[PDB]
């Protein structure tokens, strides 16, 4: 969690959670 | 690493399969079951009266290999209504063993 690449693999796999969070509440 | 359009593909296809199994699954016992329904995350079954209806976590979700166990609930009052949360008109449900992680 320490390296560029750790950020931009949480940034992508946030997209996919926001998606979900959305079907949930709403 | 489960990106956003290999997840929107998947709840596209479990979207379909719940809309298969709503126009497919047999009618119910009778008027007092409450009625089955796409939720926009999970595909619920026709409930009996007064008991609780569990689904498993949808096989969609990013994490799903994380919750093969979990499963998310509804309940389906004696007068068939699904139970509803006093915020509003949304039903109540508890996905807690869908969360990730």
């Amino acid at each position: 969690g320490c390296f560029t690449s750790d950020v931009s693999s949480y940034l992508e796999g946030q997209a996919a959670k926001e998606f979900i969070a959305w079907l949930v509440k709403g | 690493t489960v990106s956003l359009w290999e997840t929107v593909q998947k709840w596209r296809e479990y979207r379909r399969q719940c809309q298969r199994s709503l126009t497919e699954d047999p009618p119910p016992a009778t008027d007092l079951f409450c009625n089955r329904t796409f939720d926009e995350y999970a595909c619920w079954p026709d409930g009996e009266p007064g008991s609780f209806v569990n689904v498993s976590c949808p096989w969609y979700l990013p994490w799903a290999s994380s919750v093969p166990q979990g499963h998310v609930y509804r309940f389906c009052t004696a007068e068939g209504l699904w139970l509803q949360k006093d915020n509003s008109s949304l039903p109540w449900r508890d996905l807690s063993e869908c969360e990730e992680s």
